[PDB]
């Protein structure tokens, strides 16, 4: 199908020309609709050098609809739900939650790509913003007690490395 | 082949974690 052909093509490109600090691909090539991504927090940001695994689950009509994405280890970020689900503009078409994200942020369409999703997630990790309320406690503590948020961010980084 | 691709993906994920540890400890 076109979804499988498209996911196979994106995987080929990602393996040929990998983006910095990210490894991603199907957990097993007999099911290209379930990928695992490993993302490192960029230097000089809140979660710098942390290593964060996530699962991308693609819909049957990909690339017309975006995947769902979920971190599978602990996170504490205003835009990541407590169960790990990622809440960013690029993972939604212009029609769903049309105002729940920044007007400047790109929406899903077939010209987007897995590479563009993961780069957007990296930016989100670097630049937490408390105006998507996916994690209420994280958004409030980002707004009201950022020192405590920073302390937790550093613990999360250290645990993600086992140190 | 699918087999080699899959083992290479595992190797590269292991290596990403090892590199992150290096950079974290050198900072």
């Amino acid at each position: 199908g076109t979804a499988l052909k498209r996911l196979m093509a994106e995987y080929k490109q990602l393996t040929l020309n990998p983006p910095e600090g990210i490894v991603a691909g199907p957990m097993n090539e007999e099911n290209f609709f379930e990928w695992e991504a490993l993302i490192m927090g960029p230097e000089d940001t809140c979660f710098e050098f942390g290593v964060f695994p996530a699962i991308l689950s693609f819909p049957l009509d990909y690339p017309l609809s975006p995947p769902k994405m979920r971190f599978t280890s602990e996170m504490f970020h205003p835009n990541i739900y407590p169960d790990g689900r990622v809440s960013i503009s690029i993972l939604h078409a212009p029609g769903d939650d049309p105002m729940g994200y920044e007007s400047s942020a790109e929406r899903w369409s077939p010209v987007q790509s897995v590479e563009k999703i993961l780069l957007s997630v990296v930016s989100m990790l670097a630049e937490p913003n408390d105006e998507s309320g996916a994690n209420v406690d994280a958004s409030k503590m980002w707004r009201d007690d950022r020192e405590q948020f920073y302390k937790i961010a550093k613990q999360i980084v250290q645990k993600s490395l086992g140190l | 082949s699918a087999d080699e691709r899959q083992r290479m993906l595992v190797q590269r994920k292991d290596e990403l974690l090892q590199q992150a540890r290096k950079r974290f400890l050198n900072k």
